[PDB]
């Protein structure tokens, strides 16, 4: 239904009851109610709805967008190499914004999960976030709204040129 | 319409407008060089014609 490697869920595990008690857990037989007069109805309307679906099959596609050269490669004032650079960064800016989304709904959903021991056991989400966000930082934070690939690689190059006096005050 | 012609009618209106904006760049270039310089088509002001001169031999010889 999705990817497991992607949404990943760690595996399951509930305890089988143990009942100490005498008294009938009204839980099961609401539960047995549910499934009899909820679900079962529910999977048969399901179940013919599919017969339908199966009857005409077509198919979508996911739009594959080749590598065009970055703005980098880009002569000054060329506007139409400056085009297409321009329109990939802005593909590539939007699929990195739903990157950090995934690697933040991983995060919310360990928090959630792990209960009252997701500090010590949503570490590793915690820490991919961390990063994730630190790079997506620092492409594309205080571009402003009239962003551009110009503008990203500019910045870029400022902090290359930072890093590079860095190491050589190191 | 779809991306693809969206794109590449793009393209091409970028072209036509780049296009002009070079050309409007030269003309002006254009017009200060023959303007300083008058060794153009343009700021092409008149000088007497010459085919008005008179050769033939006057009344004295000396001219």
């Amino acid at each position: 239904s999705w990817d497991k490697d992607v949404y990943p869920e760690p595996p399951r595990r509930t305890p089988a009851p143990s009942p100490q008690t005498s008294l009938p857990n009204p839980i099961t037989y609401l539960t047995k109610a549910f499934d009899l007069l909820v679900d079962r109805p529910v999977t048969l309307v399901r179940e013919f709805i599919e017969r339908q679906h199966a009857k005409n099959k077509y198919y979508y596609y996911h739009r594959e967008f080749r590598r065009v050269p970055d703005i980098t490669e880009c002569q000054e004032k060329d506007v139409l190499c400056m085009f297409e650079a321009e329109m990939q960064w802005r593909r590539d800016y939007k699929v990195d914004q739903e990157i950090v989304n995934i690697i933040q709904e991983r995060l919310k959903a360990c928090q959630q999960r792990e209960g009252e021991s997701h500090r010590q056991n949503c570490a590793k989400e915690l820490e991919q976030f961390t990063q994730v966000v630190k790079a997506y930082q620092d492409r594309y934070h205080d571009l402003g709204a009239h962003y551009s690939a110009r503008k990203c690689l500019a910045k870029q190059k400022q902090r290359m040129l930072a890093e590079r006096k860095a190491a050589k005050e190191a | 319409d779809g991306p693809e012609k969206n794109y590449e009618r793009t393209m091409a209106i970028l072209q036509i407008e780049a296009e002009k904006a070079e050309l409007r760049l030269k003309e002006l270039e254009v017009r200060r060089l023959m303007r300083a310089r008058g060794d153009g088509p343009w700021f092409h002001y008149p000088t007497i014609d010459k085919e008005l001169i008179d050769h033939s031999p006057k009344a004295t010889p000396d001219n």
